[PDB]
């Protein structure tokens, strides 16, 4: 577990916990609306998600530039690892999809909040990580 | 994100 | 507090302003052949400069853009001052005025490397804005 | 949850049952280990436990004939369970392997745990519902 | 089986 | 900055 974000950064010009925030509600709207969704509703539940990370991914990669180079391996390594953990969400989404009509449906939509919330969590260690860097670069 | 993209073209 | 390590509009501006310094503590001693090559040498480190701002500009807020676009501006109108009076200093060379023109070269100059620090300055706040600073 | 396997049931020839008892404990063998060793010493504990499913799958298909045909459906969807649980473990594995040296290759193993240890508690499950099967077709 | 060997043969 | 200040001051 980690602290809430550092009080001690500005907030209002903070595009990544804004795209952090717009990815970590995307997960949560999608694991509110799946115990009874098809595969009509859910699989856009996931799109949502994607895009979410896409979006926070460009922008990470247009910050790495002013922060320390001595923290872009760090950031890089945390950005594959959401890119696997979106991975794994599209993953268990088509098994999803591919026993809708069973009992299996259920199981894998279990799988798809677990992913999901690696994802989430996962965005938010990257967001801690951006911001012990960005503290390094303020001095 | 050429490898993102290739999951972001497979939900359509 | 920032970290310069790997900044490299710091890294021109400063050597702009050592381009612009070299220049002024030998100019007047100096011929057109020696103080022209000067001038190209301060014009090369201010070209790498507005080249570096350029590429950084995308990652600044869009709020802050113009003010930068507008110090860019003003850098490259000190060149274009500091040549002027460049030329007028070789065509008055041998003569009484050729003393005043180098002083207005030196004022040129000095201008130059003001407006650099500036330049320096309004984007060092742009980085702040954006890394965050309470 | 559930309860220890049926009393009620003799063991003395029941492939499945040593055979899931044989997958639980390659998975183990894995869990246990690898911790340390590199990509020339874990890809193969997991052939192993590749090979361990490989053989319950193959045991269970010769018992599902013999059971109640109305069953035969949650034991054939508890055994693509175990594919699919196979198949993260083997994505987990994939990737640790193209991340060696790397603040990536010790995160990649945690879930490569993570994904053996969930094909080690379905293949009880598996056991499980066959069990019921068994219940089942004697009363 | 033909989808667990798509598996086994994925280890080489 | 201390430094580029060192020069700022070469001028004045």
């Amino acid at each position: 577990i980690s602290p809430p974000p550092t009080a001690n950064l500005d907030r209002s010009n903070d595009k990544v916990y804004e795209n952090v925030t717009g990815l970590v509600k995307a997960v949560i709207e999608m694991s509110s609306k799946i115990q009874p969704a098809p595969p009509e509703e859910y699989v856009p539940m996931v799109k949502e998600v994607g895009l979410a990370l896409r979006t926070l991914l460009a922008t990470v990669d247009e910050t790495i530039p002013l922060l320390p180079a001595s923290t872009h391996r760090e950031i890089e390594m945390a950005q594959k690892l959401l890119n696997s953990d979106l991975g794994e969400l599209i993953n268990k989404m088509k098994l999803a999809q591919q026993y809708v009509m069973t009992s299996l449906q259920q199981e894998y939509k279990k799988q798809m909040l677990t992913a999901a919330h690696a994802l989430a969590v996962d965005a938010k260690n990257l967001l801690d990580v951006i911001d012990q860097a960005r503290l390094k670069m303020l001095g | 994100t050429r490898e993102l993209d290739e999951l972001m073209a497979s939900l359509s």
